[PDB]
């Protein structure tokens, strides 16, 4: 049981690892988006932080 | 695995949306993000069952 | 004649009125504008107005 | 006559302050769209106001 | 005269303006509904528009 448990667990971390690159990709996207917005003028300080 | 299906056709409107030109690239990135995390939830509960 | 003149400043009265508060409105906007805590869009906006 | 031409300049007046807000709403969402951050149907609405 | 001429020149364009948006609009939604991604009271609406 604890080896099928294991194996699961390393399966299941791969597939969080996937997701989570993901979200940080669509996050960094989002802050470029924000910082550009600030830069031309229709944003502000804290929208950026 | 419904919620699974909901948020791949989400997805795919979203692509539409883009493709035909509605919204910004944003938006599209965010939809990807939620779709590869309902699929690691739904790969979570496939494991929790086994 | 006199209902006229009456009919006009009374014109007169409700445009002051909207031109007075649209220059509060601005003033304001540009009072809080110095620390960049408002996007310029909206200064510009209120400008116009 | 001269009271009909100072109501005739006070319309353009106003159009131009309108025209003058229209005009940098576009510049600003034309720098926006250099790398698809906002979406393009808020540049053709931009334009056409 | 002339005046006059440019006058309404003017307020046709503006209308022109405003049916190209309202055509551009309506000629998107078009492209979307194909895969029933849009309520059809939206295609509606802005067929009328």
């Amino acid at each position: 049981q604890t080896v099928r448990s294991s194996f699961n667990n390393i399966n299941a971390s791969i597939s969080s690892i996937n997701a989570y690159k993901q979200a940080v990709v669509s996050a960094q996207s989002s802050l470029d988006a924000m910082e550009a917005g600030y830069s031309v003028g229709t944003r502000t300080i804290v929208d950026v932080l | 695995q419904a919620q699974k299906e909901a948020i791949y056709r989400q997805l795919d409107q979203t692509t539409q949306r883009f493709n035909v030109g509605l919204v910004a690239i944003t938006d599209v990135q965010n939809a990807r993000a939620q779709y590869d995390t309902v699929l690691a939830n739904e790969v979570t509960a496939r494991n929790n069952l086994d | 004649y006199q209902a006229t003149y009456d009919s006009a400043k009374g014109d007169l009265a409700k445009a002051q009125a909207a031109a007075n508060i649209a220059q509060l409105t601005v003033n304001r906007y540009q009072k809080l504008l110095g620390t960049q805590y408002i996007s310029k869009q909206e200064y510009d906006q209120a400008l116009a107005d």
